[PDB]
């Protein structure tokens, strides 16, 4: 979902 | 291993038979891989980066060595700039941050 | 300390007489914030991920205190989604990477  | 942080964090994976390159990245909640062919099913999804939204294609139960390590679990495919290893399998081979 | 990947490793960091939540990213060569008024000369700079580039504003030698370990180094300032902590001050605390 989030990637960073 | 212990492993420093003046240079990207890089490892040898393999994951469908191949080995790749892969970023161990604490900041992605996923596992991220550049474009490639992996057996099985897949479901379309879309993930958040830093610089917006991506399409990508979600494999599950995918059978990953990082490192020597074994994990089983999903791995996104699409168009990221590096190949990352995120939490999903990180947290498998009982990765920690310490300082 | 030792910080699993369970959840997201968000930490209290302190920058610019601001306390604020930012993620220990491993995968960041940067150090990214969000928007904020920091005094000082800043160049303007592009950095990317997953979903692109954005524009940020680049600040050199901006002490930043993380979960009480001081710090000090170059912070990008932008319409980034999450504060990220970098390898160039992820370092300087001494944060390594085990398995």
């Amino acid at each position: 979902s989030q990637n960073y | 291993p212990q492993i420093t942080l003046w240079k990207r964090p890089l490892v040898t994976i393999r994951i469908g038979g191949q080995l790749k390159e892969a970023l161990l990245d604490t900041g992605a909640d996923d596992t991220v891989l550049e474009e490639m062919n992996l057996p099985g099913k897949w479901k379309p999804k879309m993930i958040g980066g830093i610089g917006g939204f991506i399409k990508v294609r979600q494999y599950d139960q995918i059978p990953v060595e990082i490192c020597g390590h074994k994990a089983i679990g999903t791995v996104l495919v699409g168009p990221t700039p590096v190949n990352i290893i995120g939490r999903n399998l990180l947290t498998q081979i009982g990765c920690t941050l310490n300082f």
